[PDB]
């Protein structure tokens, strides 16, 4: 019964956050303890070898090797090149059936999507950034993937919609918001689903005396709002237009390609794998000329 | 009320279930330790 | 101390007695039934050296916190 | 203009050209709170006003099996998020529905 | 000043503490040993409220706010400045309110009467020592009490309430809620019927207890009768307050997760899992 | 264009001023027993002065 | 341990029960008494006859058309499944008209059923409102108590004049148990935090009074029952040392007190000031303030705290966000 | 032995024992079917060393 | 000895059993809180192996 | 009704019974020990 409580707010308020003390270490030591360690970092010197290698054209042969082996292992468990590869001819985008990699395709476009969440988004994930780990945690899969369903649903906030505010900046009625109490439930739904998926609850990120107030609420409102412009990007424009990629196993019912949100990097913890830092080990995918300093390699 | 020749003989028949009882629960303590000792 | 039963009605004292051990007992049962080592409708076939043991120290990370940074 | 200035004489802070015996501090109510003026005062430390809506300019329906049967707008959060009985499930959606010529 | 009957009523005797020390009247006021410890509690928690307002932003009525401290502190007494003075303003109302209590015994055995009042008013107390002493102190610190402050302190319930998502969905809270709302309703229903056979339409002879029994009895299909509407008045109003301390003690202390999600175990009875 | 005074608030005056009215009318329906009070100074009435004590006609027979 | 007063050990009963003495016409008792012993344990025993008239049979059949499409609709939007009707029921709602249709009328399962339940039941409560009204009339009683439900009826009444005045039924509260708890959150959160509307402050003191009175006036009946203080209607026209030391005691206590008959009156109107004040509360929000969080820092409700964030200028540009839309009515391909 | 029956009306201590059997045996069944071991209604048919096991201690 | 004229055994025998009741459950549930004495979970470790709270930094 | 005769004998098993707890808590104190001491 014993209850951590995280203070966030001004002593008065009740902006707190509470954690039930032994769930909490339980789900911590389920995130540590499979944690996989990274490689040793390495480089000697040589020309790019590579005959099919459209992204990774700016890294050593070496720590190209290296990424791959971490690939492999935050995808697909640690020695599973031919999770993706046709292993005996790595350049190869199909088997030698002549049907496609579809799962090489897949990864090339995670590889673009990775470095520009962490490259344009660090305004959202910093310094801590992003990994393959970070949604796939060693599966094939991520959490949280959805697809079309109805109109109103919700998570189209992340996709194509845009838009969720309803209170008026002004003390009486005016032409300039007419929203409906119901669109009022429809934000609060919202608001629910992001809360759960982060393991916090709504003094997180508002002063919900007034929730429309930026100045009232933590600085963690303005990093929650960036992560979803975020979302729009990834979903619009790399996570969709992989429906012709995938086999029909993985498509929605409208056959929609899976859609990514809040949940999906958090997996219900306030930083995805409690602040684990693992793209500052990684090159490969900063999109950034340096990591919090230390210079990019660049050959 | 009670007579010490009922309270004399009912303590009789809580000491044969007193100790039923324990016998049969310190037989279950025994499996258990078998099974999956606490220390 | 068999003077105990000139005190009381013995016909409640055995009511109150088998009240009293039948909530220990059950009590202490799902205490156990809740524990990850003693959780036998789940675990009960595993051996003793394979059931689970609370662990003597978890490690961490450094960077790494179970619970958001305060104020 | 963070503090009053000092006597490099003797290390001693300076009021209207006079010193001070003792360490000033510069007085402050309750945590430095100050109370709010006004309305536009409070409005001009937030963000602007919101955008106006995007409002479609005509509807299409959608086909039947994307229609909800239940009209409440907090339910996939106060319930189907946690709640996944396949039959419940199912009920969920209109089921499909066509003439009988078209089949 | 007195009563025209009062005077005969006037008694030494049936204090608790202290004897014909402090048996005596201020006024209208009986005092008593509680009455003296009530006065005191009263007016050091006062001033220090003043005090309170003096070092804070404003002297608005509103806006005053004694807030306790950080949660830092745990359960040690904070500096004065930083929430120390609340938990101080807090002891002084635990004693006002206790000694409130026991001067109402002191009251009601003077003059022959019932503990009721006293044990009433326990249920009022009980519902603030659960917000300012258990729950905190089953939370580990002091400041999760509410700040003092007529506004500041809604703002207070605002904050915990959606500490939960959506504290609609507490089922305690329903149930205090119930009572709240069914105690307003039989106190509308109890008025209206003592006053409507006490004053009838003019020229109508005064009514009577079967009256209103039988009106009652239209109302809800069974009578409940003089002493039962009491006592159902009384269950509810204290059945209320029970039942909101009950809510919030179990709100953090026992339950962390949002209170729509208690309701899984609902969905999850076997007949229909 | 009054730029303070808006609808809300002047409800809320009109409301203050029925309750307080209320109030008044409801402590002079209090005194209508046991007042005046006795006082060694003579007989006190408070404030306000209470609404005379009632006389109540009882059903004639039955 | 001594006698509390709480429950009777000795009921006795008479082999006959009471009836209704008058006025028998246009309308007639149905049933005859009866005695329970529970009931006779809480309270009195009688469970009696039972009076309609004309609006009170009419009230019936008005109101149980109206649950009986709340509970049609609600059990229609699980495909009839009666296992999750029970299941699911209270998350189950018959829900408002969509807000693009105004006040026009809107499509039949598109909440046209919820304006006609939302329709016989306001009618149904209004007769049962003049069956009231009619009974206490004659029973030869003041009309109190119609009073007092006008009050509550008024409350009831803002949830269709409010929407009304800011013109559209999309606005109406769902018929449903936790459907319309989500409805009461998201009116406080759609118009600014209904804490600092002051007519729900005075609401909450009403009501919060209500309840010390009650427990006041329980506490204080129970502990002079013991000399028939509970027979107040003897004790207000003929006044026993019951009265007397319940006066004394609220004296002595905090100075002032009430009568055995004017503690009635207080009774009265901190139950119907509650749902007055909140009736009041409701028309105002919206038509008159849209933001009651801004109202407070107009008039000086809100108290002060230090800065939790500052924006820089662009970021009060950027965090702007958009009035929320429609929903999208489209499925889009991304494949170009 | 046998006079605890003068003690105690037989009659009545029956519908206590006899309720008490049954709150106690339904409470069982419904232990044992919201487990995953022992969900028989929905794996009944696994063989003994097919059924569910708790996870086990080995951990890095 | 006379205490026992001032206090009725049939109460006494009682409060004094309820005491040793709360207590012991008390101080149990106490202990199983805590780390160091978890012993449904951790009785097996040794006295070696067992935790220890944290030590004085001296830094 | 009490009497000194009552009371002393009363008191004789009250102290026994006592002494005896206290030496039974001993020995658990001892395994206790034994198995983890707390200083
Ligand atoms: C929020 C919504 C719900 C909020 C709900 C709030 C409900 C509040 C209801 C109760 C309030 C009235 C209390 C009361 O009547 O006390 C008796 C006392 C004296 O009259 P008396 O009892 O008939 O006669 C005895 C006296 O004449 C002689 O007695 P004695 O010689 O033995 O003792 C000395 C005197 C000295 O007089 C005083 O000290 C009176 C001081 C009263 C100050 C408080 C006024 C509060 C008004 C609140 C309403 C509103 C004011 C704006 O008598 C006494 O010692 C009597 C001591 C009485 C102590 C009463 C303390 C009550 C404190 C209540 C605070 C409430 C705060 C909310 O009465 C008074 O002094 C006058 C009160 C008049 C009624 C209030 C009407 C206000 C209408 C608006 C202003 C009208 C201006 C003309
Ligand atoms: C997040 C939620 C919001 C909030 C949103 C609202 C909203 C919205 C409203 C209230 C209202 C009220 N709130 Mg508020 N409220 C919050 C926090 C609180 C807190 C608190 C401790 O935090 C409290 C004590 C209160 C208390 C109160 C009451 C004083 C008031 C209702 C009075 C009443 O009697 O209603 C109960 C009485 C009725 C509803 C009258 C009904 C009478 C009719 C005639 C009955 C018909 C029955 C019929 C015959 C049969 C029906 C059959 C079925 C249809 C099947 N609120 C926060 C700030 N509150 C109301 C108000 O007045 O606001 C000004 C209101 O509308
Ligand atoms: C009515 C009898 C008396 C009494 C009379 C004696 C006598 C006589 C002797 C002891 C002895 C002892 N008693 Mg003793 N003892 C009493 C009550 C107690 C209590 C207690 C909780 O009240 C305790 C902890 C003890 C403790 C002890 C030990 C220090 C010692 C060894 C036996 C033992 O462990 O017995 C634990 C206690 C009990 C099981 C209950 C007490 C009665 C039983 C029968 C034990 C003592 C008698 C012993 C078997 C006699 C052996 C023959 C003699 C050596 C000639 N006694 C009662 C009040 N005790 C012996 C001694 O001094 O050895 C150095 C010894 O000779
Ligand atoms: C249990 C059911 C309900 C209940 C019942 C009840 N209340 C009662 C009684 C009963 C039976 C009494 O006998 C007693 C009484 O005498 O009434 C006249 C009382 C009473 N209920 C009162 C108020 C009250 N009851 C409330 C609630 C309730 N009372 C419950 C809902 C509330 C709420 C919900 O807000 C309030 C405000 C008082 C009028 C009175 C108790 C008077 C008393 O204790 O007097 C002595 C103390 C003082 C006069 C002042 C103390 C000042 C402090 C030392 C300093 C201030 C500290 C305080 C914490 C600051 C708070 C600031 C706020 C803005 C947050
Ligand atoms: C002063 C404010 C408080 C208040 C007061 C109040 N309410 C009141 C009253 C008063 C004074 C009444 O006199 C009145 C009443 O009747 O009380 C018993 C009422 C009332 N308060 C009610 C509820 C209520 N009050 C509430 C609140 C409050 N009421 C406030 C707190 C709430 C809340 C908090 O939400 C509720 C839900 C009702 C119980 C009652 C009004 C009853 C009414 O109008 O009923 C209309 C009829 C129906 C809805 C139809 C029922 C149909 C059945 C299913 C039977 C069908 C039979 C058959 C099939 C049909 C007929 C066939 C014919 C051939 C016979
Ligand atoms: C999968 O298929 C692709 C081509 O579809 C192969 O890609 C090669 O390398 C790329 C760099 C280049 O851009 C591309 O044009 C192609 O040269 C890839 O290596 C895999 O090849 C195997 O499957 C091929 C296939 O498409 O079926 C197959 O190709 C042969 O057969 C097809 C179908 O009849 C015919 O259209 C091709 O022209 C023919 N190509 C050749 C080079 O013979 C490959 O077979 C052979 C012998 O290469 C497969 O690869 C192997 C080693 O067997
Ligand atoms: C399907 O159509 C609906 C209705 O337009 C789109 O939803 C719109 O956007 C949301 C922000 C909002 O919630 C909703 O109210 C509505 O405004 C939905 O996203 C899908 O969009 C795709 O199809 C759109 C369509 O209506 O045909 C199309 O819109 C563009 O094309 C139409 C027809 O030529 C033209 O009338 C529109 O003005 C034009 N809109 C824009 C903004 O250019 C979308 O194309 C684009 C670029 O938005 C489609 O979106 C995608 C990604 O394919
Ligand atoms: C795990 O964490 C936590 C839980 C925290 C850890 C801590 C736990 C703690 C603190 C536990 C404490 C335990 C305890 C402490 O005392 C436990 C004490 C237990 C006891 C005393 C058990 C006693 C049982 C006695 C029985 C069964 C007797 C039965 C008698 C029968 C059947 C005979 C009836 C009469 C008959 C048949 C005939 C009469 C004839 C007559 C009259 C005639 O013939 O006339
Ligand atoms: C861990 O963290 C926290 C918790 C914070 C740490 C702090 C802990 C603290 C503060 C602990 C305090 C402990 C304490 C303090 O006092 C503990 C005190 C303990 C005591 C007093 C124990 C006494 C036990 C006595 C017993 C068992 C008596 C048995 C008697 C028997 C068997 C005989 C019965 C007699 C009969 C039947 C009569 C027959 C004759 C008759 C009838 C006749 O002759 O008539
Ligand atoms: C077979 O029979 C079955 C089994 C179906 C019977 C069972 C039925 C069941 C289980 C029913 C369950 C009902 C429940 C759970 C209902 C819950 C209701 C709740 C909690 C309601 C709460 C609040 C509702 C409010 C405040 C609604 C207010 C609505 C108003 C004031 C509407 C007014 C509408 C008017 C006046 C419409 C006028 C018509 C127009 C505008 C068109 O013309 C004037
Ligand atoms: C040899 C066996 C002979 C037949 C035995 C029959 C056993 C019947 C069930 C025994 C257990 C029932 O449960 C036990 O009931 C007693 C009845 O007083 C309760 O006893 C307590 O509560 C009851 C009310 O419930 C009070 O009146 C009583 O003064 C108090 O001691 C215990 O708190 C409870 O634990
Ligand atoms: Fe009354």
């Amino acid at each position: 019964a014993a209850t951590d409580t995280v203070q966030v707010g001004y002593r008065g308020t009740a902006m707190e956050q509470n954690y039930d003390h032994g769930d909490l270490k339980t789900k911590f030591a389920q995130v540590k303890l499979p944690q996989s360690p990274p490689p040793a970092g390495e480089s000697p010197p040589g020309p790019l070898p590579w005959k099919n290698v459209q992204v990774l054209n700016d890294i050593s042969i070496a720590e190209f090797n290296r990424t791959m082996i971490a690939m492999s292992t935050w995808v697909a468990g640690t020695g599973n090149c031919a999770y993706c590869h046709n292993v005996a001819a790595f350049q190869d985008d199909t088997l030698p059936n002549g049907k496609p990699l579809y799962t090489k395709i897949v990864a090339r476009r995670m590889l673009q999507m990775t470095r520009n969440i962490n490259g344009n988004y660090s305004q959202h994930v910093k310094n801590t950034g992003v990994t393959c780990y970070t949604c796939h945690m060693g599966k094939p899969l991520p959490n949280g993937l959805w697809f079309y369903s109805s109109q109103t649903d919700y998570l189209r906030h992340y996709l194509d919609r845009d838009g969720a505010r309803v209170i008026t900046q002004g003390v009486a009625p005016s032409n300039a918001n007419r929203s409906s109490t119901k669109q009022a439930e429809w934000t609060y739904a919202l608001m629910i689903s992001q809360s759960r998926s982060l393991g916090v609850n709504c003094t997180y990120c508002h002063n919900t005396r007034q929730f429309a107030s930026w100045r009232e609420a933590p600085p963690a409102r303005v990093t929650a709002y960036h992560g979803i412009l975020m979302l729009r990007d990834v979903n619009q424009n790399y996570l969709a237009p992989l429906q012709p990629v995938y086999p029909a196993v993985r498509l929605g019912a409208m056959g929609d390609a899976p859609k990514a949100q809040c949940v999906t990097c958090h997996n219900g913890a306030y930083k995805p794998l409690y602040g684990a830092q693992m793209a500052k080990d990684f090159p490969a995918m900063w999109g950034r000329a340096d990591w919090n300093g230390v210079p990019f390699p660049g050959i | 009320g009670m007579t010490e020749e009922e309270a004399r003989r009912f303590h009789g028949y809580m000491v044969t279930g007193t100790l039923g009882y324990v016998v049969v629960a310190s037989v279950a303590h025994f499996l258990a330790w078998s099974w999956r000792p606490w220390f | 101390m068999h003077r105990i039963w000139l005190m009381y009605d013995p016909r409640r004292v055995m009511v109150a007695l088998v009240g009293f051990l039948a909530v220990l007992a059950l009590v202490i049962h799902f205490v156990l039934l809740s524990s990850q080592r003693y959780s036998w409708i789940e675990n009960g076939t595993l051996g003793a050296d394979q059931a689970p043991v609370g662990a003597s120290a978890p490690a961490a990370a450094a960077e790494m916190s179970p619970l958001p940074p305060g104020r | 203009p963070t503090a009053w200035p000092v006597d490099p004489t003797t290390g001693q802070t300076l009021i209207n050209g006079r010193p001070v015996v003792g360490r000033v501090f510069i007085m402050r109510k309750t945590d430095g709170t100050v109370k709010y003026p006004n309305v536009a005062d409070v409005v001009a430390h937030e963000a602007l006003a919101p955008l106006p809506p995007v409002v479609g300019s005509s509807y299409q329906q959608a086909p039947i099996t994307n229609q909800r049967r239940m009209r409440g707008i907090m339910i996939q959060s106060t319930l189907w998020d946690m709640d996944r009985k396949r039959s419940a499930t199912r009920q969920r959606y209109y089921p499909a529905s066509t003439p009988a010529n078209q089949l | 000043a007195m009563l025209s009957f009062e005077k005969k009523y006037r008694v030494r005797g049936g204090t608790l503490i202290g004897g014909d020390l402090f048996d005596f009247w201020f006024g209208p006021f009986y005092v008593g040993f509680f009455g003296v410890t009530t006065i005191f509690f009263v007016t050091l928690g006062t001033l220090l409220c003043v005090w309170g307002a003096a070092m804070g932003p404003t002297w608005n009525l509103w806006q005053i706010n004694i807030a306790p401290p950080d949660l830092k502190y745990g359960l040690g007494l904070a500096p004065l400045r930083e929430g120390g003075l609340w938990q101080i303003i807090t002891l002084c109302a635990l004693g006002a309110f206790g000694s409130w209590a026991l001067r109402q015994a002191e009251i009601a055995r003077k003059l022959g009467m019932g503990m009721h009042i006293p044990w009433a008013y326990g249920g009022a107390i009980l519902a603030y020592t659960t917000l300012v002493v258990i729950r905190p102190f089953l939370l580990g610190a002091w400041g999760h009490g509410f700040p003092y402050g007529i506004f500041s302190h809604l703002d207070w319930v605002s904050n915990v309430g959606y500490q939960y998502l959506h504290f609609h969905y507490n089922p305690a809270h329903m149930i205090a809620v119930t009572f709240f709302f069914t105690n307003c309703l039989a106190l509308a229903m109890h008025g209206s019927l003592i006053l409507s056979v006490t004053n009838p339409p003019k020229g109508t002879p005064t009514g009577t207890s079967e009256q209103e029994n039988v009106f009652f009895r239209d109302l809800l299909g069974y009578s409940i009768g003089a002493i039962g509407i009491h006592r159902l008045g009384l269950f509810l109003a204290v059945g209320a307050a029970v039942w909101s301390a009950i809510c919030i003690v179990i709100s953090g202390p026992f339950w962390t997760q949002g209170w729509p999600e208690w309701w899984n175990w609902w969905l999850n009875l076997p007949i229909w899992k | 264009m009054m730029e303070y005074i808006d609808g809300a608030q002047i409800a809320l005056y009109a409301f203050w001023l029925f309750f307080f009215g209320l109030i008044i009318y409801l402590r002079r329906e209090d005194k209508r027993e046991g007042y005046p009070l006795e006082s060694p100074q003579g007989p006190r009435d408070g404030w306000p002065k209470g609404a005379p004590k009632k006389t109540y006609v009882h059903r004639d027979h039955g | 341990l001594e006698y509390q007063n709480l429950f009777t050990r000795v009921q006795v009963r008479t082999v006959p029960e009471p009836g209704i003495p008058i006025d028998e016409s246009t309308g007639t008792r149905y049933g005859t008494g009866t005695f329970s012993y529970l009931a006779g344990k809480f309270g009195d025993a009688q469970i009696g006859p039972i009076y309609l008239g004309w609006a009170g049979v009419l009230s019936l059949i008005f109101g149980f058309i109206a649950i009986e499409i709340i509970g049609l609709n609600m059990w229609a939007s699980v495909g009839w499944d009666p296992v999750e009707f029970i299941r699911q029921l209270p998350w189950l709602a018959l829900e408002p008209p969509p807000p693009q249709y105004g006040l026009r009328v809107p499509p039949l399962n598109q909440g046209g059923w919820y304006l006609m339940a939302g329709f016989f039941l306001t009618v149904s409560i209004i007769l049962w409102w003049i069956r009231i009204y009619r009974r206490a009339r004659a029973l030869q009683m003041g009309s109190h108590l119609p009073w007092a439900f006008a009050s509550a009826i008024f409350l009831y009444s803002t949830f269709f004049f409010q929407p009304l005045l800011v013109g559209s039924w999309s606005e109406m509260v769902p018929f449903g148990i936790f459907p319309h708890l989500d409805w009461t959150s998201a009116f406080s959160i759609r118009y600014g935090n209904l804490y600092y509307n002051p007519f729900h402050a005075l609401s909450i003191a009403f009501l919060y009074g209500s309840a010390v009175l009650f427990a006041m006036h329980g506490a204080t009946i129970l502990a002079v029952a013991r000399m028939g203080g509970e027979r107040e209607i003897e004790q207000i026209t003929d006044r026993g040392t019951a009265a007397e030391r319940s006066m004394l005691f609220w004296r002595w206590c905090m100075g002032f007190n009430a009568t055995m008959e004017s503690i009635h009156r207080w009774a009265w109107w901190f139950a119907v000031l509650t749902t007055f004040t909140g009736g009041i509360g409701i028309l105002l929000t919206g038509t008159v303030v849209d933001n009651w969080y801004l109202w407070g820092v107009k008039h000086g409700l809100v108290a002060p705290y230090p800065a939790q964030n500052q924006l820089t200028p662009e970021q009060q540009d950027l965090l702007r966000g958009r009035y929320q839309g429609t929903a999208p009515d489209s499925f889009p391909s991304y494949v170009v």
